[PDB]
């Protein structure tokens, strides 16, 4: 019967909704996942040159 | 002969499809808030 129609057509855009606002909280785990791998990427190169330089100052003294 | 057909179904829907959005955005949140305390921790590495 039909208002069952518009019971069943709601829920189904009460899943749209449902599977835009999860396919986001994926999105911002990525975006912030491939942000931090970037943030120790950088980091870990930068103790690199303040080692390499720290080191070669001390075979000179 | 009979409003309330029409009346008090309209602001169930209506009602329902708020609460989709509640949890929406109160889920969606969730994520953002994950993301916080994932580069706290990608701080607490750093320094160590």
């Amino acid at each position: 019967k039909l208002e069952a129609i518009l019971s069943q057509e709601v829920e189904a855009e009460i899943q749209a909704l449902l599977q835009e606002a999860e396919a986001k909280a994926e999105a911002v785990k990525r975006e912030a996942e491939e942000k931090a791998k970037a943030l120790l990427q950088a980091r870990e190169r930068a103790l690199e040159a303040q080692y390499r330089a720290a080191l070669r100052r001390a075979e000179s003294a | 002969g009979l409003i309330k057909s029409l009346a008090e179904k309209e602001k169930q829907l209506l009602e329902r499809l708020e609460a989709a959005k509640k949890e929406a955005e109160e889920r969606v949140k969730r994520a953002e808030a994950e993301a916080k305390a994932l580069l706290e921790e990608a701080e607490a590495k750093a320094k160590a």
